[PDB]
Parts: structure tokens; C-alpha cells; sequence
């Protein structure tokens, strides 16, 4: 496995992003009611992994080194992008209409002092519940939080990045696509209806 | 988005994901899949079908046309 150019030079600022973009995240979760779920650096042989085959080796370009979590209110996620936003960061909105897999929620890239991009995403209990794992929904909603969103849920939980599994595997003409994206966005809009 | 399917079958493919200052290029007489980064030539070596980055651009960037494609966007 080839360690990329200048990898190390840019792996060693992560931990100064990390710190920057966590107090940034923790301010604008405290400031709506919500939650923020650290992470700790990417580990190394994945980020290498990661910008050897997305970026082709060139390690400037990858974003997620630092990465973390914002869990707020539904009707808070739009205020809170508007806050990444204004702080310079990238901003991804992404609502149901548009992804082929009917996915919401907010991505955004912040460049940090430290000289290297930091991730803060953005979302709903409701939509974590659905996309991700009960195991991975536990840890980023607490247990709680998890609990209460279950009870009320009238979808299955973790689905959602079971479909994403299926469907990034496929190659781009193949018949099979269609069919699996309909049905995150039916299983998408389920959870949004309520 | 431009969904697995019909149009990769139908004919060649070119894509802008600005979120990643990203394109790609797909050839569908090869079935293969190239990448260029904003400011960059083209990398020779073929994408994966299976790629993160690339099924991100396939879900959030948009169809753009050969002639952009080639022309290029100025790095970010």
C-alpha cells in the first residue's frame, strides 16, 4: 500500500482541525438544543486508502480527516447550515427530491487554520435513525435520544445505508439501480411523513 | 443527479460535482470511468465503478457536456 506525497505533512494537522472544527461544532449545537458527535481522526491506513482512490494520491484534497456530527431538531438543520455558511464553509443541502437514493440532510467542508479541510454534517434524529445502523444511531443520538425516536418511528430504523450499500456497488448502466434507489426514497419519504 | 441506467447506456456521460471541484467522464463504448479534478488534466487511470467519490457525484453533481468537460474549471 503506497503511502502518498506529502501525506504525513498533511495527516499531522488533523488533530489542530479536529480541535477547531469540534469547538465550532459544539458552539453551534449548544446554541439550538442539539448534540454534537465527535470522531477521532480518520485512521491512517484509510485515509490513505481513501486518497489514493478518490483523490489519486494526491493527499491535499481529502476532507474528512477531522470530521464530526451535529444532531439537531428538524426545523433547526436549515438554521444551523446557514451558520456553517457563514462561518466560509462548503455547504452540501440535500433534500429527497434530487438524490436518486431520497436521502436529507446537510454535508459541509470547513478550512481550517490548521491548513486542511474539516467535515461537519448536519441532520435530524429522525433521518440518523433511518440511515444509519441502531448501533451507529445509538452512539451519534445517545441512547435516549435513540429511544424516544424508535418508539415513534413508523419505519424500521437502519435501512437506509443498507440501500446506499447495494446501489454504489452497481456498475452505472446496470438494470438493477432503478429499483433499489425507489426504494430508499419510498423508505426516505416514510420517515419524513411522520 | 445522474442515476445509474438508462444514460450510461445510452451514451457517453460527463459530470461537474462542485462540492469536490470534481468531473468525471464516462465512455460507454469502454465502460470505463475517468476523473479531473478543477484546475488539472484528466488522471489517466480509470475509476472504479465502485468509488466513493464518484457514486457522491453521481447522487449530488450534475450532467455537463463534453465541451465543458474538456475545457476544464478553474481550481477552486
Amino acid at each position: 500500500t503506497q503511502v502518498p506525497k506529502g501525506f504525513e505533512k498533511v495527516y499531522g494537522k488533523a488533530p489542530a482541525a479536529k480541535a477547531e472544527i469540534d469547538a465550532v461544532a459544539d458552539g453551534l449545537a449548544a446554541k439550538h438544543g442539539g448534540r454534537v458527535a465527535k470522531a477521532p481522526i480518520k485512521s491512517r491506513e484509510r485515509a490513505m486508502q481513501k486518497i489514493n482512490n478518490d483523490y489519486k494520491g494526491d493527499p491535499t484534497k481529502i476532507k474528512d480527516l477531522a470530521r464530526n456530527t451535529i444532531i439537531v431538531e428538524g426545523d433547526k438543520v436549515n438554521t444551523v447550515a446557514a451558520e456553517l455558511a457563514n462561518r466560509g464553509a462548503k455547504v452540501k443541502v440535500i433534500d429527497g427530491n434530487a438524490d436518486p437514493l431520497g436521502y436529507s440532510g446537510v454535508n459541509s467542508t470547513m478550512n481550517t487554520k490548521a491548513g486542511i479541510p474539516g467535515e461537519i454534517q448536519v441532520n435530524s434524529p429522525e433521518m440518523i435513525y433511518a440511515k444509519e445502523s441502531e448501533d451507529m444511531a445509538r452512539i451519534l443520538l445517545g441512547n435516549d435520544t435513540y429511544d424516544a425516536v424508535a418508539a415513534k418511528a413508523g419505519v424500521p430504523g437502519g435501512q437506509g445505508h443498507k440501500y446506499y450499500e447495494d446501489w454504489r456497488v452497481l456498475d452505472p448502466k446496470s438494470p438493477e439501480a432503478q429499483a433499489i434507489a425507489e426504494k430508499s426514497r419510498a423508505y426516505y419519504d416514510a420517515v419524513r411523513k411522520g | 443527479a445522474i442515476e445509474k441506467g438508462e444514460a450510461f447506456a445510452r451514451r457517453d456521460i460527463y459530470i461537474d460535482y462542485d462540492f469536490e471541484d470534481v468531473t468525471y467522464r464516462w465512455d460507454h463504448r469502454q465502460g470505463t470511468i475517468h476523473v479531473r479534478f478543477y484546475g488539472e488534466a484528466e488522471s489517466p487511470e480509470p475509476v472504479e465503478h465502485d468509488n466513493r467519490l464518484f457514486n457522491d457525484a453521481l447522487r449530488f453533481g450534475r450532467e455537463i457536456t463534453r465541451e465543458e468537460y474538456e475545457t476544464g474549471f478553474p481550481k477552486g
